């Protein structure tokens, strides 16, 4: 109405903020089971990182093979990506800062390797272009590290071949509820944790094997492990400013609901005008 | 029976914990006298199921996807590989990933909050024919 | 009908001890199932709550339909 | 408009003006409303689709932007592709390259602008059209010289 | 010209055999083309079918023009 079009249109609107209501809602429970999920991931990778030193004191007086991670070609890199929408606009956060980062790389102009992972920074560099190697997608909110296994050994190579020097990792976070880390990461690090490396390990550990493989793929543990809690966090940040976004939009509609009272508010002064215009004029 | 603090540890949490006074299994090496009072040592486990008397005499088995384990004097705590990284795969895998990106390959979260949510979004974002109606 | 939207001046002021006092609780219960109902499907899982109310009121609400014809005892 | 004034109006004039509150509520040095008026002397052989070409143009991303108003509106402009901020874009500046000094501003804007010669408007009008600066603000397409005073604006400005 | 807005019961009866034959397709469009332009109001919500629903629906939306001075052959 209004005039037939101001109501059935600020209805609409109704029908709009009521659904973006339902949308804070949802991207809310999204939130919180979003984060709540999203902090999980730390304990074994904690683990490695600790031990890891702690021997790599007495231990450290071995070998790193990785302790240039990469050999110097490329300064390799890493994507993820959405598999849903409504979170928020790291696409622009850390897609913008990921587009930096690229420049700076141009700036160093040596090369660099980056890998899709998620569906949208997958359409992004996909779309942004750039190398990547290989291309993961939406996992959805379950990140799992044997998921990650093809993509682990995807990029295992040329950083195990020395390819993709350094590296960069980009990953999202909520950096509180509120505040939401997107992160990027020179990755190809030498990682380079020597802290319980300090102490020669005091329990003399008898091991096994000797250290360095498990530096290999214990070391994919500890990392990889990370990078779950990582994109967890990045679903903590996500379904978070879903929710905000979500709210924000079921608040816009109503302005509108306000002009739409001008129109059968007003206009509805103005159709009482005309009933009083032909009112006297075929009441002549 | 409880003795030195085991723990069980994996990568997205912890698997499990608790004091085991004996820990029965054959380790990666061999046969692996459950005890309590051995040296700080290194270790790591293929997958399978370890009785172990843990706390008060609480003995049991426990399959296992293949894992690593070790002691720090007196330290007990286990790691479980959530399974051993696929041999190829992963790397074989990688050629996927690498089709993968060479033949794209794509995946998405569907909620029907998100799909519903679409629906209302052509649907509800659709059908706004007041969108000529404000001015300047 | 639209529920209560019916608004009478009377109401229960002639119901009675089982009328007045027993049947109380009707109209803003309905607005629950209704209302429980509301959210369900944008945002999802309603709980035993709703669940257990919009359906418990939809199961009830179920029982309130009384054909054309039917006197009530 | 239904003001026979206005309605009948429409009859007898060759070519239709506006001075509106529009280009004031854009604040653009002209304050009139021109996007309806006809030139009926514009023959596309006449104007060349220099002249032509250009004006399509100008009914199309009229329409652009125009409708990238609607869902902007909605969700914000985020859900746009990039494109619409390409029409956007050249309608902040270009739109705003339409404003223009004129000398007689000098009166109502203390300052005079500037005669502006067409041939310059085909020229620039390929410039954004080209979006050949694309660096240029809006603002220095506000009120804009010509292209290149709006350009020697894009220098400076 | 608004068509399909444009209604007119005459018709292409007077459409000759071919013209009777091949003039089919049109609401189509009509519906496809502007169908295919539903998909617009979620952003980014098409289909490579759609798309050639657009490649026909949009695309041979491109196809049709008549000029400011059309004669048709």
């Amino acid at each position: 109405a209004g005039a037939k079009d101001i109501r059935s249109k600020i209805a609409s609107v109704q029908n709009t903020q009521k659904i973006t209501k339902a949308m804070e809602m949802v991207a809310a429970s999204k939130m919180r089971k979003s984060q709540d999920r999203m902090a999980a991931s730390r304990p074994y990778a904690e683990t490695m990182r600790k031990v890891i030193g702690h021997l790599a004191h007495g231990n450290l007086e071995y070998k790193h093979p990785y302790l240039e991670d990469r050999d110097v070609k490329r300064v390799g890199y890493l994507v993820v990506s959405t598999d849903r929408g409504l979170a928020g606009g790291l696409n622009i956060n850390l897609f913008k800062k990921l587009l930096a980062e690229m420049k700076t790389w141009t700036d160093k102009g040596v090369q660099a390797d980056l890998a899709m992972i998620g569906s949208k920074g997958v359409s992004f560099f996909n779309s942004v272009g750039g190398n990547v190697v290989a291309q993961v997608t939406g996992m959805g909110d379950n990140p799992s590290l044997s998921e990650l296994i093809g993509p682990v050994k995807v990029m295992l190579q040329a950083y195990d071949e020395g390819r993709l020097d350094k590296l960069y990792i980009v990953s999202n976070k909520f950096i509180n509820t509120m505040s939401q880390v997107p992160t990027i990461s020179q990755l190809l690090p030498l990682p380079a944790s020597d802290d319980d490396d300090l102490k020669h390990k005091s329990w003399d550990y008898l091991y096994e094997p000797d250290p360095k493989a498990l530096l290999d793929t214990l070391l994919r543990r500890y990392v990889e492990s990370q990078v779950y809690q990582g994109v967890v966090e990045n679903l903590a940040s996500e379904q978070a400013a879903r929710m905000v976004a979500m709210k924000a939009a079921t608040d816009n509609g109503g302005s509108l609901i306000k002009e739409l009272q001008l129109v059968y508010n007003k206009a509805r002064q103005a159709s009482i005008t005309q009933e009083l215009t032909e009112i006297v004029s075929g009441a002549a | 029976a409880m003795t030195y603090h085991l723990d069980v540890v994996s990568a997205e949490q912890q698997m499990f914990s608790g004091l085991v006074e004996k820990i029965q299994v054959t380790g990666s090496e061999g046969e692996l006298g459950i005890y309590p009072g051995h040296a700080p040592l290194l270790t790591a486990i293929k997958p399978g199921m370890i009785r172990i008397v843990k706390q008060h005499g609480h003995e049991e088995f426990i399959y296992l996807s293949g894992g690593i384990l070790e002691v720090q004097p007196g330290n007990v705590t286990v790691l479980a590989d959530t399974a051993i990284r696929g041999q190829d795969l992963d790397e074989a895998r990688a050629m996927e990933a690498k089709r993968k990106a060479e033949e794209h390959i794509s995946s998405s979260h569907g909620d029907v909050d998100y799909a519903q949510a679409s629906a209302e979004l052509a649907k509800a974002i659709a059908q706004l024919r007041v969108i000529e109606l404000t001015k300047k | 009908v639209n529920p209560g939207i019916s608004v009478s001046r009377v109401g229960g002021a002639a119901q009675t001890k089982i009328m007045k006092k027993l049947s109380g609780g009707i109209r803003t219960a309905l607005a629950q199932y209704r209302e429980l109902a509301a959210f369900s499907q944008f945002a999802s899982d309603l709980d035993d709550a709703t669940r257990n109310q919009l359906d418990h009121g939809q199961k009830v609400t179920e029982l309130l339909k009384q054909k054309q014809y039917a006197p009530m005892s | 408009l239904t003001d026979p004034s206005p309605a009948t109006t429409f009859a007898h004039l060759d070519a239709t003006v506006v001075l509106s509150r529009q280009i004031a509520s854009l604040g653009i040095y002209p304050a009139v409303d021109p996007l309806d008026s006809t030139s009926r002397q514009l023959d596309p052989l006449v104007v060349g689709q220099e002249h032509y070409d250009t004006a399509r143009g100008v009914q199309s991303i009229l329409q652009r932007y125009q409708e990238l108003k609607d869902i902007i509106a909605i969700l914000g402009m985020d859900e746009l592709s990039e494109e619409d901020k390409l029409v956007v874009a050249r309608a902040r500046k270009i739109q705003r390259f339409l404003s223009q000094p004129f000398f007689v501003a000098e009166v109502f804007t203390g300052s005079p602008g500037k005669y502006v010669s067409l041939k310059d408007t085909i020229r620039g009008f390929k410039g954004i059209m080209e979006g050949e600066y694309d660096h240029l603000p809006e603002q220095a397409f506000y009120m804009v010289g010509s292209i290149e005073e709006a350009v020697e604006k894009a220098k400076k400005l």
